[PDB]
């Protein structure tokens, strides 16, 4: 009774259509060589789900509208891409201190990438973790893998160079 | 979970590579809806 349900996007809707362009078109090649996500230029995409959850929602857009009251009005919001293990508490029960990234280059926070391919290298883990479940293959072109596509408020974002 | 920097709501971890696009860091679980959920493999290249 997490108040989460699934409703799956038709491949002809739109909807489907605009998401999946986000997720081809922002694949790259990593500087591993496709150690951490795995050797591909494109995805099979299988299914496209719409995340539904009235409490989860409410959480969200109160937040925003604190980060958009303290940023004259400009909550900043972004469509950004989320790789985990824990997709499926993430969906049910919303994101929280558990879901960030304790060792992470910009401090312990949740982290977020405009690249799909940087989001993939996290499905199974840090680094790939030790890669599919079923093949132990971070580079597996069979076991199905999850990404959320993520709506998120950045308001006032402190820009680090790297 | 750390803090935002002093007068900031996020990270912005700007891209050496050329082609990288940006990283994000938010340090509050309310700024971020999973909107979709989207299922797929990887595809071997030809
Ligand atoms: C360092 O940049 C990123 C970019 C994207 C992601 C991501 O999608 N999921 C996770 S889960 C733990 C770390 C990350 C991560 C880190
Ligand atoms: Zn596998």
């Amino acid at each position: 009774g997490s108040g989460t349900i699934l409703i799956d996007l038709s491949p002809d809707d739109k909807e489907f259509q605009s998401v999946e362009e986000e997720m081809q078109s922002t694949v790259r090649e990593h500087r591993d060589g496709g150690h951490a996500g795995g050797i591909f230029n494109r995805y099979n995409i299988l299914k496209i789900q719409k995340v539904c959850n009235k409490k989860l929602w409410e959480r969200y857009t109160h937040r925003r509208k604190e980060v958009s009251e303290e940023n004259h009005n400009h909550a900043n919001e972004r469509m950004l891409f989320h790789g985990s293990p824990f997709v499926n508490a993430i969906i049910h029960k919303g994101f929280d201190e558990r879901h960030a990234y304790i060792g992470g280059m910009f401090g312990a926070g949740i982290y977020f990438a405009e690249n799909s391919s940087k989001s993939n290298q996290y499905v199974y883990g840090i680094g790939g973790g030790t890669g599919c479940p079923v093949h132990k293959d971070r580079s597996c072109y069979i076991c199905h893998r999850q990404l959320l596509f993520c709506r998120v408020t950045l308001g006032k974002s402190f820009l680090q160079f790297s | 979970m750390a803090h935002s920097p002093p007068g900031h709501h996020s990270v912005t971890g700007r891209p050496v590579n050329g082609l990288a696009l940006a990283e994000y860091v938010i340090y509050r679980g309310e700024q971020a809806y999973p909107e979709y959920l989207i299922t797929y493999q990887i595809m071997r290249p030809e």
